């Protein structure tokens, strides 16, 4: 989940991205989030290769 | 309403007072308003003329014309602000001090707040306009502009001083002579009859009226317009007179200075312009810009109200030539 | 003039709507919280009893060709392509489209593919409508809008449904929702109000059970001078050790029997005896708050946001079914047939568009229904058709 | 719910139909009380007298103006023809609605 406190706990998604207005026609902010890890369940099916050339 | 502890009374009205304010050049429709996107505005002259032919003896040598001329200038626009808010204690306990027990009131307040921006803001356009006439640009603790037209241009301030204590003189002989001597020969452009208008300080158009020559013209006959016993403008508290084919205002705000009267013609084209620009908020940023911008706001969390008010233009005079610094002694 | 001024706002709407809600119901959680309700025995109850009226609803249904004969042609391909689905039936589909009222929300896609052999061979059917799992959507962005918040260009599905142990368009996809207005992209879940009332209905039953267990009244006590309890500590092998085992063995099985009766010793050392048995009870006054009737106010309190409340003790439960019927024939009716016809180039006028017609809920009763035939008929003012005939 | 409601008329013109040349409406657009402004939500005339239009705020063309009176078709309840905002059936039942709550929750903490 993302930081916010509206899913705290609550679910997950790929990609999280706000937009803010300050609602006096002033300022405006772009704001994105991501938390993710990528696993191989299996480090046993992938073999190194070296190759001395010339 | 409550009296001493254990004594009433009864309330009886309300009693408001406001300073004047002052609408005539606002009336007269003297500038023209354009609606800009930018915070710089572009003007091109373009003057032309002719010269004199000289004599030259005949299948000899030949005479050769000149060429014309150019010029281009630009400017700038200041801003106006203009905030305040509004507390909790202002409203916590204070009476109304309509009704004898209503509660004061938010909403009240607002609207009082809505008068008082809306007056400073009548009075400084009409000061701007006012300061335009008088060759400069009004811009006070902001010398980013301070375009003083005369300078910009190239260009000279005439006087066509008056004496008024010359009893036995007639003071239109030098206005006349020299204001519209000067306003024909710099007309620019092949026209006729200008109509001529005359701004007065309160000092000058009265002293003006009681001159004798003038009295003495009107006074053996009726014909029209009776200055001896109506009153100039009728009841209006501006007065209005019109004399050898010239019209005369007396100026009652008293922005000019006393004794002080600015003469300048009527009909010329594009000699007064008004510009605005947008304000600093990005649904207006880049957009077409209006005459005055308001904003309200409501704290989310109940404890807090604000107003806000913006708005930004520039006037400017296009021909200072055409502007007499009438001067009166007295 | 013809253009518009304004947004729907469905980017904000949303973003106020999530912070308006206990944390426990907001998109991403909803989906457990949901699961995790369900298990409690009214809860299940109330949503059972609604899919038994939609799954009858949507078995015999009905399609209505128009008056020109163009539109009874393609009235006969729609009820073929809809009953001739490969692996799915309306049944099947009615049942899986109804899950709003359990998440607001219901992505289903529409297949296309082309006939073989068959009576219409060249055109296309409908493979299958298949339903999108609403927990295997994406848990971040459901659903995806303009750069503005106006409209919607797609919904998104997790990466992880595509395992073993992405955005399709909107064209493609027929959104029902529930319980919310136009501008609601994430409907409102009829459990969503439920909840407070479900969470404490379970603390209370919870109470009641060891409430119960713990009522130890005319518990029985016995008093011993501390002169044997310490001797039989310290001398195992002592009578006094022998006697307090028999105590312990004794008391455990003193029941109620054609035999019972206590013997003990009336010695006296002050104001109180050595030796005494009594039975306790509540020195002053029991519980107070009735737990009984909080738990079916609760109760009524569940069951009145799905129209089923009448268990405790026309109707408000068939005008609800009707609900989700009409529902579920807006998405079926305007952006199906619509479509599938497309396809197929039937393009006909809108006063000649055939529709499906959901059967109806409730039996029709032989006693009122043939006592109504015969007095409009004894006047004459019904028609003599084969539609008529074919009622009975 | 909010004694008020606003829908924006928007017409466009047939391209292939039976009515060739004619103008439709394209959607009765909701624009949602929550989007609309906070502060004057409807403006008048200088005095107090008509309405010219409603005002939406800024922070609702954004992702994470003035709209003329003759375009909106307003709908309101519980007020006469001068209160433009409408009394919502909420208002009186508020402080129902708070004592109600306070009870059920010492019913729990009492039980």
């Amino acid at each position: 989940p993302s930081d916010t406190l509206r899913d705290a706990n609550q679910a997950a998604q790929e990609l999280y991205v706000f937009f803010k207005e300050s609602n006096y026609l002033r300022e405006a902010k772009i704001e994105s989030e991501t938390s993710f890890l990528t696993v191989n369940n299996r480090p046993e099916l992938v073999v190194k290769s070296t190759g001395k050339f010339t | 309403m409550q009296n001493g502890d254990f004594q009433i009374l009864d309330y009886t009205g309300l009693i408001s007072t406001m300073p004047r304010v002052d609408t005539l050049l606002q009336s007269m429709n003297l500038f023209t308003e354009h609606f800009g996107r930018t915070t710089v505005a572009r003007i091109e002259r373009l003057d032309d003329g002719a010269g004199d032919i000289k004599a030259v003896q005949r299948g000899g040598v030949r005479q050769h014309l000149a060429n014309d001329r150019k010029k281009i200038v630009n400017l700038n626009i200041p801003f106006f602000p203009l905030d305040r808010s509004i507390d909790r204690a202002d409203i916590q306990n204070f009476r109304e001090f309509g009704t004898e027990n209503a509660p004061a009131t938010v909403d009240a307040e607002v609207q009082r707040h809505m008068a008082r921006i809306r007056r400073s803001h009548a009075i400084l356009k009409s000061k701007a306009m006012y300061a335009a006439l008088k060759g400069t640009s009004w811009s006070p603790d902001d010398p980013v502009s301070d375009y003083n037209y005369y300078d910009v241009w190239g260009a000279t301030q005439t006087t066509a001083d008056v004496d008024f204590t010359k009893l036995g003189v007639d003071p239109i002989e030098v206005l006349e002579a020299e204001a519209r001597a000067h306003i024909i020969d710099w007309a620019g452009d092949n026209g006729d009859n200008y109509e001529i208008v005359v701004l007065a300080s309160r000092q000058w158009f009265s002293a003006l009226i009681a001159h004798p020559q003038v009295t003495g013209a009107y006074s053996q006959y009726p014909s029209t317009q009776e200055i001896l016993r109506r009153r100039l403008g009728g009841n209006a508290n501006n007065r209005i007179f019109e004399h050898k084919n010239i019209l005369f205002i007396e100026d009652i705000s008293g922005n000019i200075p006393a004794g002080e009267a600015y003469i300048f013609p009527r009909g010329i084209s594009r000699m007064f312009e008004i510009y605005y620009a947008p304000s600093d908020t990005l649904r207006d940023a880049n957009q077409a810009a209006q005459e005055l911008y308001v904003f309200f706001k409501e704290s989310n969390y109940l404890r807090e109200a604000k107003i806000e008010s913006e708005t930004s233009f520039l006037t400017v005079n296009n021909r200072p030539e055409l502007v007499v610094k009438s001067t009166g002694k007295f | 003039r013809m253009s518009e001024q304004g947004t729907f706002a469905l980017a904000k709407v949303q973003v106020d709507s999530e912070r308006m809600k206990a944390e426990e119901i907001r998109w991403p959680h909803l989906i457990g919280t949901a699961e995790s309700m369900k298990q409690d025995a009214t809860v299940a109850t109330g949503l059972d009893m609604l899919y038994t009226f939609v799954e009858k609803a949507f078995k015999d249904f009905k399609v209505i060709p128009g008056e020109s004969e163009e539109s009874k042609k393609a009235a006969k391909f729609i009820e073929y392509c809809l009953k001739n689905m490969e692996g799915q039936t309306l049944r099947q589909f009615a049942r899986d489209a109804a899950t709003f009222n359990e998440y607001g929300l219901s992505v289903v896609e529409k297949v296309y593919t082309q006939i073989a052999v068959g009576e219409y061979v060249g055109k296309y059917k409908v493979k299958n409508l298949a339903f999108r799992p609403q927990a295997s959507l994406s848990r971040t962005n459901p659903i995806v809008y303009n750069s503005d918040g106006s409209a919607i260009v797609g919904i998104k599905q997790s990466l992880s449904a595509f395992q073993n142990y992405v955005i399709i368009p909107i064209s493609r996809v027929m959104l029902m929702n529930t319980g919310g207005s136009s501008s609601q992209a994430l409907g409102v879940s009829p459990l969503v109000g439920c909840y407070r009332a479900w969470r404490e209905k379970i603390l209370i039953e919870n109470l009641e059970v060891v409430g119960a267990t713990k009522d130890m009244g005319g518990v029985i006590e016995l008093k011993i001078p501390s002169q044997i309890l310490n001797k039989a500590a310290m001398d195992p092998s002592s009578p006094e050790a022998d006697m307090v085992r028999g105590l312990m063995s004794d008391a455990a099985n003193a029941h109620s029997g054609e035999q019972s009766f206590f013997m003990l010793p009336s010695d006296t050392k002050d104001n109180a005896p050595q030796y005494s048995m009594t039975l306790k009870g509540i020195d002053g006054m029991g519980k107070q708050y009735s737990t009984a009737q909080l738990i079916s106010d609760r109760k009524k309190s569940i069951l009145d946001r799905l129209g089923a409340g009448f268990i405790n003790v026309q109707t408000i439960h068939t005008q609800f079914v009707q609900r989700v019927n009409e529902i579920i024939l807006e998405a079926l009716n305007e952006n199906l047939l619509p479509q599938l016809l497309a396809l197929n180039d039937i393009r006909l006028p809108e006063t000649e568009m055939p529709y499906v017609k959901a059967g109806e809920i409730v039996d029709v009763d032989m006693e009122g229904f043939s006592k109504a035939i015969q007095r409009i008929g004894a006047v004459g003012y019904l028609p003599k058709t084969p539609k008529v005939i074919n009622r009975v």
